[PDB]
RNA sequence: CCAGCCCUAGAACAGGGCACA
């Protein structure tokens, strides 16, 4: 079907300025107590998640460089240690990844 | 003395403004202080502020609006510090909010501010023919379910206690006081000027003398919002609108050998930490009980 | 074309006499030839009208639209300009006074249909204009109360005259 | 005043959530047990 | 008065930008009230370049002047200082002149300020100095 | 249908067009100061007396 | 009418959805933490829990062996599943995975994204949302109420 | 769920009283009101039980349409017209 | 009160639940 007449700017504005088509304001925005950046109350912080993701990517890169094959996965647990650290009596017998970076403040030894 | 309450408030505000103008004129020039920011969020930030003019609130305004909205107290390198108190020398600032790891200082400040507001409500919600004298604000811990304020009423008022309607009227007056934004202003004065500030309340004079005796310089801290001035220890919250929920819980008459005191106990929660209806009712029922903490 | 939003930022005012209230600073900024659409940009521009700059940035950081990042960059550049060039302390003391979006020069292409038919496809471009005024955001207007409605009705009744009576 | 959205679990702690739950549970149990004898407190005329 | 023509005739091409760039969008109210010490010629130097055969004669003059400076904003508000305070300034103006040129006007070339000179008057507004904008994979290092 | 945009403002000068200038740059002054006069630190105390 | 439906339609059909979930489960077993769409991760969480249960069923169980052989496409992860993941989940009953919604994808689709992670892995801990401390105003008030209730008994 | 029951003036009970299933006795007739199982925006064939067109005898893209909805002379459709919607 | 999470509720928006366990 074809339109019978041209719709005027008045009715066009009434249509595409209705509050149903306006962008709603978000009230769930808060600051991250760690870095001070903005985040939603139900979503993880983008900055902190990017930090953790970069550290995880580096750890995985090193742990994949340790295994020269694609199908070579360790049958034991794994432990990542940073510069100036030694494997404890509970961490021995596991695969050991060694990072030259110092241990970050958010990474807990455990 | 023949002095109307309105005239008394007017003269109190006049002497307060005179002392503030003297404190301002004490510094003739504009010195530049270099205040660092030792907060966890934005470290290494430096503010070039004005001496005796710029405030931690001005530092927060330089930083972001989120700081002005969230940060309630400031830590100037050695101690808490309210937002509307001008900085004196070069220093380093750490902002303190309600949801911090150790928010005890902000809790104490909010408790003191609520007690001061309740005292302001009680001092002016009574008849002019009756005499109403605020003694002090007993520093009770936050574990106690309510903040208390000591009042002394006229002799012909020692037989009756306020009912639920009177408590609701007190709560309505406190909510009306919260509705209008009144910043809490602080002033470091001497006992000599504080005595002539009050000059009428024997209990307030005794409290001022007791607070100045422990200070070798005889310096006491006066706080004032709107037209109400009061002596209290520690800093306060920046604005009144931070108090979202506010109720006058109860009143308890304690009869001593010299005179009796009415301890008005109330409960409040901030805008950031407002609770559910049932939780608020439980906390109010707990605050209805007696609170006895003096030393 | 027309370029006046940029020259609106070069006017100089005479010095203020002692006693006159301090004039709030006004900062005009704009971004020309954005690949986004004019109406889709008008929506985001209307979203942040009258709000503080920090609240506008908070909303635009989580808006999923493509023009949200453009408007955020424009607001950040405007804040930087207001702090550096104009004498505006308290970089968080700005509110979006004016925020609109205009059209730019379009690019005409062919959109093939079928049966040897075509349409005139327009690669659209838009401009985003913003104006930041130093100060707290103005209070939002409240709806008219019943007392004000009754007052206006009583005044309308009292304003009546005897028409064609003289 | 741009007040944010809040719920009953936002400002509670890891230790106060179970306490709040058990408090409301005991209050509901007491309230439901109080109305168990309606014919002896003050029943309306039958 | 914002008279760029006469300003170009007076000061040289090295003195014009350094005094017009950061002020072209502001209002100045500068005056001359008093001078305690008359200007004194300290030293005179000359630079001769034989590639073109050109000689430039520079003369340093120490001045102890008393001026009233008030820099306003583009909106009309006071920015730097008052228009009634006669602040005392000590400067070393280095004038220069092309001696081979037939006209060869005396033009102010440079402005030397001694390193031990007292710091300038404080500004009226406050300044926030931002810290290092940190990437996520970078940690802040507190200098001591 | 085939149309493009114009006026992409770029500033790129090279040594070849810098040196193939037909006439040299006439300078009415030099770059800066050759011999800067270093004054003695006692000016603030000698300016108090005239002689 | 989709009353009482528990599995959402994904991929190019039921078999394609099974294969997508199988690839996601293989990646999760291999890396101990992956990120994908929120719906796909929410669908994969239950399969991950059931896979950990089948791994806890033992190595000599032919049913669990063939289930792992089907699901884990990379055949070097079956010994991993049976000798690393299952032994370290012994005292736990159902708390094997952790799923958290991360911000939307920075790409133009702006997909709702989640991250799934096996608990007890050798990776930097995600910024988990921690509750408020007991030193907060409201939490201290509730602590006072709790102490009053304890003293009243 | 909070409901209202029209009772007589002599069968009123004090508010706050509990009511039990023994209110009804074995052998009695009752009325039961509830919100039915909502099937969403359903077509005309499932909402009104309309018959469709034949399946494959030439029909093009009409196997579940309502067909004609009104008459040509009325130049409009009546308010009581059965059309797809909530069910 | 409505952030989020489920739904025998739903195209979107709406609507019902989230203390027993
Ligand atoms: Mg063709
Ligand atoms: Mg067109
Ligand atoms: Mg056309
Ligand atoms: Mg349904
Ligand atoms: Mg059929
Ligand atoms: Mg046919
Ligand atoms: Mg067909
Ligand atoms: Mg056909
Ligand atoms: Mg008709
Ligand atoms: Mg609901
Ligand atoms: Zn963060």
């Amino acid at each position: 079907a074809a339109p019978k007449n041209r719709r005027s700017i008045e009715v066009n504005r009434c249509r595409r300025r209705n509050p149903q088509k306006l962008i709603k304001v978000k009230n769930n925005i808060d600051v991250c107590p760690e870095c001070g950046h903005l985040k939603q109350k139900h979503i993880l912080c983008g900055y902190c998640y990017e930090k953790v993701r970069k550290e995880t990517a580096e750890i995985r890169r090193q742990m994949g460089k340790q295994e020269g094959g694609p199908f070579r996965a360790p049958t034991t647990e794994t432990v990542v240690l940073y510069s100036g650290e030694t494997p404890s009596e509970q961490d021995q017998g596991k695969r050991i990844i060694e990072r030259e970076r110092k241990r970050p403040s958010w990474f807990t030894q455990n | 003395s023949q002095l109307s309450p309105t005239e008394l408030i007017e003269m109190q505000n006049d002497l307060f403004n005179k002392e503030k103008n003297r404190q301002l004129s004490l510094t003739p020039r504009t010195e530049k202080i270099e205040v660092k920011h030792v907060g966890k969020t934005d470290p290494g930030t430096v503010f070039v502020m004005n001496k005796n003019i710029s405030t931690p609130y001005s530092c927060a305004m330089h930083l972001s609006e989120w700081y002005c909205r969230k940060s309630i107290l400031a830590l100037v390198d050695g101690q808490p510090w309210d937002m509307y108190k001008p900085l004196t020398k070069s220093c380093e600032i750490k902002f303190l909010t309600f949801k911090d790891d150790d928010p005890g200082e902000v809790n104490k400040a909010y408790w003191r501010s609520c007690a001061m507001m309740m005292g302001c409500v009680i001092e002016r919600a009574f008849k002019d023919e009756y005499v109403v004298s605020l003694v002090r604000a007993p520093e009770v811990p936050v574990i106690a379910g309510a903040f208390c304020y000591d009042v002394v009423l006229d002799k012909r008022l020692d037989e009756w206690m306020p009912t639920k309607e009177n408590l609701h009227s007190f709560t309505k007056d406190a909510r009306a006081l919260i509705y209008k934004d009144l910043p809490f202003e602080t002033l470091e004065v001497e006992a000599k000027v504080a005595l002539e500030i009050f000059q009428h309340n024997k209990y307030k004079l005794d409290f001022i003398e007791e607070k100045a005796s422990q200070n070798p310089e005889r310096i006491v801290k006066l706080h004032r919002f709107g037209d109400f001035i009061d002596v209290s220890e520690g800093p306060l919250i920046p604005r009144t609108s931070i108090c979202f929920q506010y109720e006058v819980s109860a009143v308890h008459n304690l009869q001593t050998q010299s005179s009796l005191v009415r301890r008005f106990q109330g409960l409040s929660l901030p805008v950031h930490l407002r609770a559910h209806f049932t939780i608020w009712n439980k906390l109010l029922e707990r605050s209805r009980k007696m609170v006895t903490e003096d030393k | 074309i027309s370029r006046k939003w940029e020259k609106k930022n070069k006017i100089v005012y005479p010095p203020q006499l002692p006693g006159e209230p301090r004039r709030p600073a006004e900062i005009y900024h704009c971004r020309r030839q954005i690949k986004y659409s004019k109406d889709k940009m008008w929506y985001l521009a209307k979203l942040i009208r009258g709000m503080s700059i920090d609240q506008a940035l908070a909303q635009l950081e989580f808006s999923d639209k493509k023009g949200a990042q453009i408007i955020k960059e424009v607001l950040l550049e405007a804040q930087d300009m207001a702090v550096r060039d104009h004498n505006v302390e308290f970089r968080s003391n700005l509110y979006v006074a004016e925020s609109t979006s205009g059209r730019g020069q379009y690019l005409k292409r062919i959109r093939y249909h079928g049966r040897g038919r075509f349409g005139i496809m327009e690669k659209v471009f838009c401009h985003y204009f913003v104006k930041l005024v130093e100060g707290p955001p103005p209070p939002r207007e409240a709806p008219k109360t019943a007392v004000a409605h009754a007052r206006e009705y009583i005044q309308e009744l009292r304003n009546r005259t005897i028409t064609h009576a003289l | 005043h741009g007040k944010s959205v809040t719920w009953w679990d936002e400002h509670l702690s890891e230790e106060n959530v179970p306490f709040v739950k058990q408090l409301v549970s005991d209050e509901n149990k007491a309230q439901l047990a109080s109305k168990l004898c309606p014919l002896k407190d003050e029943p309306w005329p039958i | 008065n914002s008279d760029h023509d006469r300003l170009h005739t007076l000061v040289t091409e090295n003195c014009f930008p350094d005094m017009v760039w950061d002020i072209r969008y502001k209002t100045v109210r500068w005056s001359f009230v008093e001078s305690l010490e008359p200007p004194q010629v300290v030293q005179v130097r000359c630079s001769s370049l034989m590639n073109q055969g050109n000689i430039y004669g520079q003369v340093t003059v120490r001045m102890h002047t008393r001026q009233t400076l008030a820099i306003y904003d583009r909106f009309g508000r006071l920015m730097y200082g008052q228009e009634d305070v006669p602040r005392d300034v000590l400067e070393y103006v280095v004038f220069e002149k092309h001696l081979v040129d037939p006209y060869g006007s005396w033009r102010m070339h440079g402005k030397i300020i001694p390193p031990w000179a007292p710091p300038k008057q404080p500004i009226l507004k406050t300044v926030m100095i931002p810290g290092p904008q940190l990437k996520p994979w970078e940690e802040f290092e507190e200098p001591q | 249908s085939e149309k493009e945009f114009v006026e992409h403002a770029r500033k790129a000068g090279l040594v070849i067009p810098h040196e193939r200038l037909e006439r040299p740059i006439h300078l009415a002054c030099t770059a800066g100061i050759f011999d800067a006069y270093v004054p003695p630190e006692g000016d603030a105390r000698i300016s108090s007396l005239s002689k | 009418i989709s009353h009482g439906r528990v599995f959402r339609r994904l991929g190019l059909g039921p078999e394609s959805r099974i294969h997508l979930l199988q690839n996601l489960l293989t990646g999760l077993v291999r890396h101990e933490r992956i990120e994908a769409s929120w719906a796909r991760v929410d669908e994969l969480r239950g399969y991950a829990e059931k896979l950990i249960d089948y791994g806890k069923l033992g190595d000599t169980n032919e049913r669990a062996m063939r289930m792992a052989d089907f699901w884990l496409t990379e055949k070097d992860l079956i010994p991993k599943l049976f000798q690393v993941l299952a032994p370290r989940f012994q005292g736990q009953n159902g708390g094997y995975t952790r799923m958290l919604q991360i911000p939307n994808r920075n790409e133009q689709d702006r997909a709702k994204m989640a991250v799934i992670e096996y608990k007890g892995n050798c990776l930097p801990p995600l910024p988990l949302p921690r509750r408020d401390s007991n030193l907060t105003l409201l939490n201290q008030l509730l602590q006072g109420l709790r102490q009053d209730q304890e003293a009243s008994s | 769920k909070v409901k209202i029951f029209n009772v007589t003036e002599n069968a009123v009970i004090k508010p706050g009283t509990p009511l039990y299933a023994a209110h009804f006795r074995p052998g009695q007739y009752v009325d039961v009101t509830a919100k039915t199982i909502g099937k969403g925006f359903q077509g005309v064939m499932r909402r009104w039980g309309f018959k469709g067109q034949p399946a494959t005898h030439g029909q093009t893209k009409t196997h579940r349409r309502p067909g004609a909805i009104s008459t040509g002379d009325v130049a409009r459709v009546w308010p009581g017209t059965k059309m797809p919607g909530q069910l």
